[PDB]
RNA sequence: AGUGGAGCCUGCGGCUUAAUUUGCACCCGGCCCGGACACGGACAGGAUUGACAGAUUGAUAGCUCUUUCUCGAUUCCGUGGGUGGUGGUGCAUGGCCGUUGUUGGCUGGUUAAUUCCGAUGAACGAGACUCUGGCAUGCUAUUCUUAGAGGGACAAGUGGCGUUCAGCCACCCGAGAUUGAGCUAACAGGUCUGUGAUGCCCUGUCCGGGGCUGCACGCGCGCUACACUGACUGGCUCAGCGUGUCCUACGCCGGCAGGCGCGGGUAACCCGUUGAACCCCAUUCGUGAUGGGGAUCGGGGAUUGCAAUUAUUCCCC
């Protein structure tokens, strides 16, 4: 639903976008096996709202790929992440 | 939800709600209640009224009912008139069961019971079952059967689907009724079996059995009437093979027949035959359970009418007069039904000759032997399946009958010189040897003795002509025919008079014919094992036991051999004897031990003589064997000092007599010769000497603490000994060890608790000797359980 | 102690080709076993003995013309060969 | 003995046909719904949703054709050789079944009936795989140390419990009546929603009617006959393997198909002593495409089913 509907690429209000990085952070330092699906739910988040992630936002989600990497869809999430123009 | 609760009308009111006010019970709620049964005739409001009143009506206010009967049936009668003019069921199911109460507890009694008894027919089940029931809870908790017998017979008479109801009800109430009036309900249940259909047939068969069943009295069914039933009742047999009504009339018949037995066994025994025939005819329905039921009826027919009043029949003959000839036509029909007309019930033909033959042979001998030959022809079939079957019914020919008159009906054509080997009876040489138990002896020895001498000279005159087959077959016929000795040794009735033919001839091939000798001694040990219940024949055995004691210590004591029989056969026959021939026998044995000139088997032979002769001495001469035997307990031979070790066993082991006696003479000499010889004991000698320590530990008195803790550390390490056997005597000693600690305090926890740390430093030594006591410890917890203390048992976890 | 099938049954034909030979007691039976039979196992040896001394001490019970026909049969086989 | 001849039936070819499906699949008509992405259009001036009534239709229907009432961004039009997702499919992949002993423990209506439906627990034990020890005053260079072989114990014997045979218990003798080593495991039967931006290949439902061999022919199974060793009519007298809550006894009516009632059968019980046909006896027929042979047709009656028309089937002429 989150990959879905973050595909709708509709207009993100911030408190959605502030709740999204809340619950991102909340999976900071779990130890258990994201699947594919996740880091792919990543990858269109840091596809489509690029723009609206402040700096912090950005380097969070950069520790966020350093603990929790992935060996395929990790370097998208990096070249998204350090390519991305904000506001 | 709420009828499972405590507090609902479930539990609680029939226990506390019976207390009104405190006291049970008080009516005064139900006489309270009049305004509500009365001009109210609202449902399900009287209905849990009723119910209330059902329930606790059954606590017993009963002078009170006695004084109020009046008012309770008043109110009732006019409850059932309003409710069978308004048409309902649960108020109306309530107040017939309080009704039932009421007459239970208690001329309008009468008109009570009346009403009760009218609503039966009611076509609706929750009526008619509970008037049913509340009819036979009143009968059954009589002055009202008559009345109610007549209301069935008239209910009968008017009248097709209550006759099914008030049949179950005559089912119910046949045995509480008068004779005249079960007469007439037997009249009135014959007419309508007049009629074709089948479950009114079924439901008056099952009337019938419930009312043999019950076993009346005198008052309720007299013998001729019985009589006149059963001869009545003949004239149905559905035809042969229907399976539904055929089990029930045999049934009926059965009951019928037990009961007429009870009553006048003469009379019973009398009509008997014509019901045998009946049931062998029938055996030819193709049902398998037509027949597995006339089997069980006719063998607890025989075993419960017939068997036990045979003695006041006494001998039947051809010529018999009374109840005998009733048991010779009883004979002659399961005689007759041996024929070939069966030939698939031929298993359960022979379960009840069987059965007749254990019953009846002894005193049925004269005329009972053609059928014996009859079945001794039908072996001689080429393939029958009934051979297992066939030779069980000649085991119990012989056992009641006699081998005797067998043999007199169905000879043995083994008599000396034959001209061909196929021996048609040779089943039975088995069968006799399997099945003689009480038998004289003197048949088997004028019988048994030349043919037997005859057969082996035979035997071995073929032998040495070079025919070694055929002298192969009568060595082995010969043998076989030796082993009846056993079977004519089981009970005999002349061996007070019989044994004195036997005592050379035993002596004999107990001496020169190895190949008897098992048998001959296993012969003498069961007829000890079951014939010195009187005086003078075990007189007669101990006056040839002084005669065939050298024998047998000259046959045990002599190189190579079936010692352990012999062995086991010594060891009876001397607890059977004489003492003064056990003490002079004892001293040529001492004297044979204390002789150097003697080989070491043939000492070790008269020592286990000396251990067969410890325990039947006096204990003079029991004190000068321990005298004897106690320095050899340390030999460094481990066989001798396994030898001493089982006769310090020996001698402890009779808990009377003349051991005891020794051992309450003996104990400090015992305990310090026990105490000085563990250091010297050998590893075989261990299995008996802990046996000889748990010989004397069951009467240790309190003052013998130190000899136990001293023995503490044999009793582990024998505990994980070698032998398993020193292991289950150590595992014995500890058990009855912790036993005789129980005897010298008060406190049973605390004494098991200085047993337990008697034995709690044995987890600190070397390790296999800890591992002794982990086993020790296991051991010891399965026994005394909770007696240790859960939380001590825990520490020791 | 529980019961195999090769013992019983290697037991049963042994008696069914050489039941003459066979004795009553169990020394008999072992020495007919080591004269018979190779049986290299001596635990298989131990248990074709008990087992053969079961059966020695059960049909001899028996009757005897079956015992009779069965001699007969193994004395004209042993003579035809 | 036949078939190949003849009539009928049926199977492959072929021919007709909308289809005569194929190694209900077929045909004739009417419903339902059919991506997002990118770009360009319409859209609060209002995008779009629901709808009565009438009709079209083989029938009715906001699922269609008229007439305006309401819902309002819940949007809808077009073009892409761009992906694709309610897709199909294989592999590794984590959990979970089954797989390779023993003893206990009722408010309601309904029926002949403790009949029917209806609400409504415990413990005990658990290698039958391979090797092998105790005792040798024996053989071997040998009673005290050795290390090769040969013995010895196998439940063999006894007494009880035992389906009287498998087994169990205890005991005598015996050194040994079981003391030590090694071996849980396995899923080609699989299952259950998880892991690989896992390899591949693409972007129908209900309804009414018909047809399912329709027939010039080729190639083959079959049935009935071409008659006198026969056809008709009457009489007589014999089976076996099976099946049945649809097999049927019996009574009445009809001439027959067949109707009505009342019983038996969940079965060696009732059909059913399975009263079968050829066969046997007696009558008529007389070598005649005929009383042999029955096809194809005309009319009427009955039965099974929603439905018998292209004849479902049976009876009579």
């Amino acid at each position: 639903f989150l990959r879905l509907l973050l595909d709708k690429k509709y207009a993100l209000p911030y408190r959605v976008l502030d709740a999204l990085v809340f619950h991102f952070l909340g999976f900071r330092t779990e130890k258990r096996e994201l699947p594919v699906l996740w880091h792919q739910c990543l990858l269109t988040l840091v596809q489509r709202y690029k723009a609206d992630l402040a700096t912090d936002q950005k380097e969070a989600l950069l520790e966020l790929l350093r603990l929790q990497p992935h060996p395929q869809l990790s370097p998208e999430i990096r070249r998204e992440l350090q390519s991305a123009v904000p506001r | 939800a709420a009828h499972k609760e405590i507090c609902a009308v479930l539990a609680a009111v029939t226990e506390v709600i019976r207390s009104q006010g405190g006291k049970e019970t008080e009516t005064e709620y139900f006489a309270a209640l009049m305004t509500t049964m009365e001009a109210v005739e609202s449902p399900e409001s009287l209905a849990a009224v009723a119910y209330l009143l059902n329930l606790v009506l059954k606590r017993v206010p009963s002078p009170v009912l006695i004084k109020k009967f009046s008012d309770t049936s008043k109110a009732f009668m006019d409850i059932m008139s309003a409710q069978a003019s308004s048409g309902s069921t649960s108020v109306l199911r309530w107040v017939l069961s309080c009704l039932a109460t009421l007459l239970r507890k208690q001329p309008v009694t009468l008109q009570v019971y009346h009403g009760l008894l009218s609503f039966t027919v009611h076509p609706k089940p929750k009526i008619r079952k509970a008037a049913q029931h509340g009819v036979c809870s009143v009968l059954k908790g009589h002055p009202a059967a008559i009345s109610t017998a007549k209301f069935c017979i008239q209910e009968i008479e008017k009248s097709a689907t209550t006759t099914l109801h008030m049949l179950t009800l005559l089912k119910d109430l046949l045995p509480c009724f008068p004779e005249g009036l079960v007469k007439s309900c037997s009249e009135t249940l014959l007419r309508v079996m007049t009629l074709s259909h089948v479950l009114v047939t079924a439901c008056a068969m099952q009337a019938f059995h419930s009312l043999f069943h019950a076993r009346p009295g005198l008052s309720t069914l007299s013998a001729e009437l019985n009589a006149q039933i059963i001869t009545a009742l003949y004239d149905y047999v559905p035809s042969e093979n229907d399976l539904q009504p055929l089990l029930a009339w045999l049934k009926v018949m059965e009951k019928a027949h037990i009961n007429l037995v009870r009553l006048q066994w003469d009379l019973g025994l009398g009509h008997l035959p014509r019901f045998f025939g009946t049931a062998v005819t029938c055996l030819l329905s193709p049902h398998s359970q037509v027949l597995t039921a006339a089997t069980q009826s006719l063998k607890e027919i025989l075993k419960e009418c017939v068997a036990p009043h045979m003695a006041d029949i006494g001998s039947v003959t051809s010529s018999a007069s009374g109840p005998a000839q009733s048991v010779a036509k009883m004979f002659r029909a399961v005689e007759e039904g041996l024929t070939y007309k069966f030939h698939a019930a031929w298993s359960s033909v022979l379960q009840l000759l069987c059965v007749f033959f254990e019953a009846c042979g002894r005193q049925a001998h004269p005329v009972m032997r053609k059928c014996l030959q009859s079945l001794c022809d039908l072996r001689l079939s080429p393939h029958f399946p009934h051979t297992a079957a066939l030779d069980q019914a000649v085991g119990a020919a012989v056992t009641s009958m006699g081998p005797e008159v067998v043999l007199q009906a169905v000879p043995l054509e083994i008599d000396g010189s034959e001209e061909t080997l196929d021996f048609p009876r040779s089943w039975l040489l088995p069968v006799i040897r399997d099945h003689v138990q009480e038998t004289r002896l003197g048949f088997f020895t004028t019988y048994f003795l030349p043919l037997a001498n005859t057969l082996k000279s035979k035997a071995m005159d073929l032998a040495q002509a070079g025919s070694t087959v055929e002298s192969k077959i009568y060595d082995t016929l010969q043998w076989q025919m030796w082993t009846l000795l056993p079977g004519f040794c089981t009970r005999p009735t002349d061996v007070a008079i019989s044994f004195k033919g036997l005592a050379r001839t035993l002596g004999m091939a107990i001496s020169e014919r190895p190949d008897l000798r098992v048998t001959v001694c296993q012969a003498l040990r069961t007829l000890i094992t079951k014939g010195c219940q009187a005086e003078a024949d075990r007189a007669e055995v101990s006056r040839f036991a002084k005669n065939f004691l050298p024998i047998l210590f000259n046959l045990y004591g002599q190189p190579v051999a079936p010692r352990r029989a012999v062995l086991e056969t010594i060891r009876t026959y001397l607890t059977i004897t004489d003492t003064q021939l056990v003490n002079s026998l004892l001293e040529k044995a001492s004297e044979k031990v204390l002789d150097p000139a003697s080989s070491d088997f043939t000492r070790l032979s008269v020592l286990d003589l000396v251990v067969a002769l410890a325990p039947c001495a006096d204990e003079a001469a029991i004190s000068k064997l321990y005298s004897t035997i106690r320095p050899y307990l340390e030999s460094k031979a481990h066989g001798v000092q396994k030898k001493a070790y089982r006769v310090l066993e020996e001698v402890c082991a009779s808990p009377q007599g003349p051991g005891a006696l020794f051992v309450q003479s003996h104990l400090e000499d015992l305990k310090k010769t026990l105490l000085d010889s563990l250091r010297s004991t050998s590893s075989p000698a261990k299995r008996p000497r802990l046996k000889c320590l748990l010989h004397i530990v069951r009467k240790l008195s309190a003052e013998h603490k130190e000899f136990i803790t001293a023995l503490i550390p044999e009793v582990i390490l024998c505990t994980k000994e070698v032998s398993v056997g020193a292991r289950k005597n150590a595992f014995a000693l500890l058990v009855e060890m912790g036993h005789a600690f129980l005897r010298f305090g008060s406190n049973q926890e605390e004494a098991l608790q200085c047993y337990l740390v008697l034995i709690y430093p044995g987890l600190v030594g070397a390790v296999t000797m800890v591992s002794c006591s982990i086993l020790a410890l296991t051991h010891l917890l399965f026994e005394f359980k909770g007696l240790m203390g859960t939380s001590t048992v825990e520490q020791l976890l | 102690r529980v019961r195999t099938k090769t013992v019983k049954k290697a037991a049963r034909v042994i008696i069914e080709k050489y039941y003459t030979r066979l004795g009553n007691d169990f020394h008999t039976n072992k020495r007919v076993c080591e004269e018979i039979a190779i049986i290299p196992s001596k635990k298989l040896r131990n248990k074709i003995a008990g087992y053969v001394t079961h059966l020695m001490k059960r049909i001899q019970r028996g009757p005897v013309r079956g015992i009779s026909i069965k001699l007969q049969e193994e004395e004209r086989e042993r003579r035809d060969n």
